[PDB]
RNA sequence: UGCGCAGAUACCGGGAGGAACGCCGAUGGCGAAGGCAGCCACCUGGUCCACCCGUGACGCUGAGGCGCGAAAGCGUGGGGAGCAAACCGGAUUAGAUACCCGGGUAGUCCACGCCCUAAACGAUGCGCGCUAGGUCUCUGGGUCUCCUGGGGGCCGAAGCUAACGCGUUAAGCGCGCCGCCUGGGGAGUACGGCCGCAAGGCUGAAACUCAAAGGAAUUGACGGGGGCCCGCACAAGCGGUGGAGCAUGUGGU
């Protein structure tokens, strides 16, 4: 298995669960982690606790291949985030560069009925 | 801080190809930026989010770009 | 406390080793308004940290004590659909008063049939580091910290 | 509930397809209304200003007629990504034919043809003349501190109004024309006529019954409305009742 020496760290915040992934510099899965993948099962999942373990073990993982620098993207809002962050920051593994990349359309799909409470 | 005519001189703003010119009223995200921070009237600001439009359609100007650092 | 945040009732120095918070101690050990059996009980149970080790009472007093102050707990919290034990720090304050009262409350748990005996043995196990006080200790750190999910609301 | 080891979620590349167009974006703009929002081209309507050139009252309104008329709905034929009545499940509840969650047909989109209704709202018909100002704003023009139009807002002279409010964008003062009302329930129901493939639309009563039905403001009381305060009200504590025996009072027998 491969040594990378770096590449890039996905944040998917949500308000009900953290995702983290961890790729080689073309984006292609070496590990990953989730709220769920620790411990936290239902609505846990989405605290900033959950959001920070997750995000450090995937870390740890991504380690073991040597990895040692990272691009971070996050993407979707959510109470983990500043906290999985934070915590690749802490990880030692270190963080080059930040960039929120949330997909938003230019006006497409009509939204599902919680969605438009904004109607 | 300035307002984005304040800095330049004089310029066709009807001219979708200066990117030189019509880049600086973009923001980060590469999004048109608002009246408030164009320093441009009602009327001028119309004229320009057209110009800004047929930009993007020729490959010139980007329809949106990502935050750097957060 | 509505309208101001109360004056921390202060104590008479004891009339021993001149220590505010021995009379505290003191304080929580006395009965039914007994203060008189209360101090002989607190003193003859030093007497008893003589007879058993080489060590200066108040030494071990202050030293137990200092091993009982818990530094997190749960303050429990509600919201609208559910019930949240939220961990917060402990301010000094609460932290002298659980500890005191917890070693009385500990020492009056355990088995010797003598005031003096049962404050004096807790005081010396606690001070080593072992208390059924320093249980009820541990449990409220770990109470905490097993809310850790939660500890992000903290008001 | 569901989906996932037939490898989902998250990530990178490629492709297919439908719907809607982020920022600009506004207190904005256009339209008679309904309504109109990526960008390009063609075809086409309305409108404003300036010049003061032409016609010479050629005007206003407008029963009936005709045409337009959101959404939902209907017919034939396409299309179908997301969303979603009905429906099928998971929950919650005293129950829950609901609100919350997972799915999902019609439908939402396009062609052609129907339906013709609405809190179709400015709840304010159209036109003209007259009657202080201030302020913000869109689009013109000039001699460009500002002035002169045309639109969009707020404040308010006079006056009006039950009041609240309106107040050169009148609900003012006046003329012209249209349309409508005449206590509430029965009832936009019945009968009849007309229209529609249907659903249904337009027009639209009576018997009987009530002494009310209403509008705006007032003082209270109230709110699972807001802001700010207090009390051993809760929190932080210490000691208790609730368990036992007896005393006492009461219920009941
Ligand atoms: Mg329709
Ligand atoms: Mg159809
Ligand atoms: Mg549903
Ligand atoms: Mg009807």
């Amino acid at each position: 298995k491969r040594q990378v020496a770096s590449g890039r760290a996905y944040i998917h915040a949500s308000y009900n669960n953290t995702i983290v992934t961890i790729t080689d510099p073309d984006g292609n899965p070496i590990t990953w982690s989730s709220g769920g993948v620790i411990g936290y099962k239902g609505s846990r999942k989405g605290t900033p606790y959950a959001a920070q373990l997750a995000a450090l073990d995937a870390a740890k993982k991504a380690m073991a291949y040597g990895m040692q620098s990272v691009d971070v993207i996050v993407r979707g809002t959510g109470a983990g985030r500043e906290q999985a962050i934070r915590a690749l920051q802490a990880s030692g593994l270190q963080v080059k560069s930040i960039v929120d990349d949330t997909p938003v359309p230019h006006n497409g799909c009509r939204p599902k009925k919680k969605f438009r409470k904004a109607s | 801080k300035a307002k984005v005519k304040a800095t330049l001189g004089e310029f066709d703003l009807r001219d979708y190809r200066n990117v030189e010119v019509l880049k600086r009223f973009l923001s980060e995200t590469g999004k048109i930026l608002p009246r408030r921070r164009t320093g441009l009237s009602a009327k001028e600001q119309r004229i320009l989010a057209k110009t800004i439009k047929r930009a993007r359609i020729l490959g010139l100007l980007p329809f949106t770009e990502k935050l750097v650092r957060k | 406390a509505r309208r101001r945040r109360a004056e921390v009732r202060q104590l008479q120095p004891d009339l021993v080793y001149g220590d505010v918070l021995v009379t505290a101690f003191i304080n929580k050990i006395m009965r039914d308004g007994k203060k008189n059996l209360a101090a002989r009980i607190f003193y003859d149970a030093c007497k008893i940290i003589q007879e058993k080790t080489g060590q200066e009472p108040l030494k071990v007093f202050k030293q137990a004590v200092e091993n009982v102050k818990p530094r997190m707990e749960v303050r429990s919290r509600r919201v609208g659909g559910a019930n949240y034990q939220v961990p917060m720090e402990v301010s000094p304050r609460r932290q002298q008063s659980l500890a005191l009262r917890w070693l009385v409350q500990a020492a009056n748990q355990r088995p010797e049939r003598r005031a003096a005996v049962r404050i004096a043995h807790e005081l010396m196990d606690a001070a080593e580091g072992k208390g059924g006080a320093v249980k009820k200790k541990e449990d409220v750190e770990r109470m905490a910290e097993a809310n850790r999910a939660y500890a992000h609301y903290r008001w």
